[PDB]
């Protein structure tokens, strides 16, 4: 267990306080549709035409 | 980890050598000087 522990470095660190990292996520997404309609206004639904 | 520093020539071999710099790169305190901080608000 000490050589387990003695196979990782060390960050000393500033205070004692709680500490932080940010990890990212990317910029690029895709976006859920929740509804459609046509021109006047109605919903399509599942049955409907082009 | 930094490597075993203590062996012989032979052992330090590229491997080794590259252990080094990768330990560099990773990423400071000393005794007799400020923070890194301290400085750049002074400059």
């Amino acid at each position: 267990l000490d050589t387990f522990l003695n196979s990782f470095p060390t960050r000393e660190f500033e205070d004692d306080n709680e500490y932080y990292w940010d990890v990212i996520g990317s910029s690029r997404r895709n976006i859920p549709l929740v509804e459609a309609r046509d021109e006047n206004g109605v919903v399509v639904a599942a049955n409907a035409a082009n | 980890n930094f490597p075993r520093q203590m062996l012989p020539f032979s052992k330090k071999t590229k491997q080794w050598r590259k252990d080094c710099l990768l330990w560099a790169n990773q990423k400071n305190y000393s005794l007799v000087r400020k923070s890194v901080i301290h400085k750049k608000i002074n400059y």
